[PDB]
């Protein structure tokens, strides 16, 4: 189970500090042998902190906005889509809020 | 010394990542160690808490907020250390070094290894944490400003006592995101999800609310005698459940926008509260469904203006918005939601002139209005220094949107809407 | 033939159907909707032009897990069954009521006794589909209350 931890990060990256970084924090919050013979096994951790290390990227960002923000993040997203340039305002994002608004209602 | 764990709720990650990197000993704490958060998420509150449970600990509190630049950041560094120093240890005879001198930073490294060098006489080394609250939050920043933040420890002697173990908070990832080759032990923030700023505003506000003058006053009034605080938190905690229901979407899951709307509606929702409504809530929601079907954070016959004025601001608008192609073939007797173009002095006024109910040619009181347009900040110019009118080469575009001149056409009784 | 009320319900939908183009609806289309009305009733027993058959006409035109008509099905009787009570006064419902009620105004559709209980699970699923989209506010009995959009 560690192997898989040490083989998975020396095929996405060969820097061995990087993976000290890692190890540390699972060494650090080892709080007794007898606990730190179980946990250095099974090594759950390293996943804990893997999505971390992602949690404020464009999926964690994406993953906490309300309905109202998602729906007009969607209508934004339609009008760069539906422009050359992928560019757009808060004028047409709105008029297409309110257009699938009265589509949904329709 | 073993550090003593803090009980944050919904951060029980971060204050265990924190017991790895900070420690008694200078030989295991790493020389940098950043915190990443988005505005709100908790960092300054957690970190302070974390610090607050361990006294023993040393620290120093900065805030880039306060010094807008690089220059004032070292000089309070210096300064604070200084006074840190000889607060800690008064007992070891010292002298001072001028902490307004610090020009570079090679001076801050000058001016630190001379003080330490004073306290080289210290029993045991010593552990120092420099705290940086919200380091891309300083107003004039660089992407090579933070790398000198990183490579400092190495150029003090390594054997003295005092250590330097920079701590630094980042609210943004494409400032992160630069810095990935570093390796630095990073530490995250996620933003609070809909349940836990739920939870948070409840643990917070509670006890704020509880004891304002206006419920304490307005029970008086109704004389409520059975009022309990067990029951008055109830009430706080469903007046903030009812805001947040009513406006999670409006807000976002944010904290600090919450808390204002919390702050606002709560004496109108406390005029509502009578004998009939201790203990219903539902009859409360009922007699504030007006408050809540309102944001109310609006600041609050919308432009006073003079009928010349009302036509010039109409023609500018056609102005701004319309083709030179087709000025003829409408006004000679022979594009909702884009930005607006400029257009010049003569087309406006000609404008004005078709459109304005034999003719009423331009005199002083024209022009007047139009300069009082300008000054209203409802036409805009394409200049922004050593502002003068005449000048051939400025433009003008309109600033006011759809919304108004629509209703300023409408006390006018002119059909803008058939011209488009 | 129409009747008295179905002519100002006409209207009053007609106004609503040409505010929408400020194609374009004509009085064509008001007189395809009383056609539209007419060949409804004329698939019926019943002279009488109800609003109901109108609506439906109005539906036609206009619009030019759980299945989507199905699930859009039970929002309107919900609705309208809670927002009948805010203008009663009466007791306001919770999802058990709802349920109860929905399943009665369906007595005639079910199939099964089974189906009985695949309904209640599915109305309930649907109660909480609606709540997540706040559609319906809970307040505290676990108090459902139409939601302030
Ligand atoms: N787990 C928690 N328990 C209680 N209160 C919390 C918790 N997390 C956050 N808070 C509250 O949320 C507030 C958010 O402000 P905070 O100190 O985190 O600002 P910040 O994000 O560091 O600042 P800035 O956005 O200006 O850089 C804190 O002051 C604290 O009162």
């Amino acid at each position: 189970n560690l192997n898989r931890h040490i083989r998975m990060n020396f095929e996405t990256f060969r820097s061995l500090p990087t993976l000290k970084n890692s190890i540390i924090p699972l060494v650090a919050t080892s709080k007794n042998f007898g606990s730190l013979c179980t946990a250095i096994k099974s090594c759950s951790f390293l996943d804990i902190y893997n999505k971390n290390q992602l949690s404020n990227n464009l999926t964690g960002r994406l993953q906490s906005l309300s309905d109202l923000e998602l729906a007009i993040l969607i209508s934004a997203a339609r009008v760069a889509l539906r422009a050359k340039d992928g560019s757009f305002n808060f004028n047409l994002a709105y008029a297409e809020y309110e257009k699938m608004i009265k589509a949904i209602n329709s | 010394m073993n550090v003593t764990t803090p009980e944050v709720a919904f951060r029980e990650y971060q204050t265990n990542c924190l017991a790895s990197y900070i420690s008694a000993d200078p030989d295991i704490t790493p020389s940098n160690l950043i915190l990443q958060g988005y505005s709100g998420t908790g960092k300054t509150y957690t970190l302070k808490k974390y610090f607050n449970a361990n006294p023993n600990l040393h620290a120093v509190w900065l805030e880039p907020v306060e010094l807008v630049s690089w220059k004032p950041l070292l000089q309070a560094i210096a300064r604070t250390v200084q006074y840190k120093l000889k607060t800690l240890y008064p007992n070891i005879p010292t002298t001072d070094y001028d902490p307004l001198q610090v020009e570079e930073p090679f001076l801050l490294v000058k001016t630190l290894h001379n003080i330490f060098v004073q306290y080289e006489s210290l029993q045991e080394k010593t552990c120092l944490f420099l705290i940086l609250d919200g380091f891309d939050s300083l107003q004039d920043l660089d992407a090579a400003l933070f790398n000198k933040y990183i490579k400092l420890n190495e150029l003090l002697p390594k054997d003295s006592k005092i250590n330097i173990k920079f701590i630094y908070t980042m609210l943004e990832t494409s400032f992160l995101q630069r810095y990935s080759t570093h390796c630095i032990p990073t530490v995250m923030f996620p933003r609070y999800n809909v349940d836990e700023v739920s939870t948070i505003l409840v643990m917070s506000r509670c006890g704020e609310l509880m004891e304002d003058s206006c419920l304490r006053k307005r029970i008086i009034e109704e004389q409520i005698t059975d009022c309990t605080d067990d029951q008055f938190q109830n009430v706080a905690a469903n007046f903030i459940h009812l805001i947040v229901q009513a406006f999670h979407s409006y807000t976002g899951n944010d904290i600090f926008a919450l808390n204002d709307l919390i702050d606002f509606k709560w004496p109108k929702y406390v005029s509502r509260i009578t004998k009939e409504n201790i203990f219903e809530p539902l009859a409360l929601y009922k007699s504030a469904i007006k408050l809540f079907l309102s944001t109310d954070d609006n600041l609050s016959q919308t432009y006073d203006l003079s009928i010349i004025s009302k036509y010039l601001l109409i023609a500018s608008y056609i102005c701004s918005y319309l083709e030179p192609r087709y000025d003829a073939s409408i006004f000679s007797r022979k594009p909702r939601y884009l930005q607006p173009s400029l257009f010049a002095i003569e087309r406006l006024l000609a404008i004005f002139q078709a459109i304005f109910p034999s003719l009423m040619k331009a005199n002083i009181e024209v022009f007047q209005n139009l300069s009082e347009l300008h000054t209203l900040k409802l036409i805009a110019t394409t200049m922004n220094k050593n502002i003068d009118y005449l000048s051939p080469k400025v433009r003008w575009k309109v600033n006011v949107p759809w919304e108004i001149i629509k209703e300023i056409s409408e006390s006018v009784h002119f059909n803008i809407s058939d011209y488009f | 033939i129409l009747t008295k009320e179905a002519r100002s319900y006409l209207v009053e939908k007609y106004k609503e159907l040409r505010k929408d183009d400020a194609y374009r609806i004509t009085v064509r289309q008001l007189e395809s909707m009383i056609r539209l009305s007419e060949a409804i009733a004329r698939a019926n027993c019943v002279d009488e032009i109800t609003p109901s058959f109108i609506a439906e006409a109005y539906d036609l035109l206009r619009q030019s897990t759980v299945t989507y008509d199905k699930y859009v099905s039970m929002m309107n009787m919900i609705v309208r069954k809670i927002a009948e009570v805010d203008r009663e006064g009466a007791e306001e419902l919770t999802a058990v009521d709802i349920v109860d009620w929905y399943l009665l105004q369906k007595e005639n559709d079910l199939g099964s006794l089974a189906e009985y209980w695949e309904e209640r699970r599915l109305a309930f699923k649907v109660i909480k589909r609606l709540v997540k989209d706040r559609i319906l506010m809970e307040i505290h009995k676990t108090v459902y209350v139409i939601h302030p959009n």
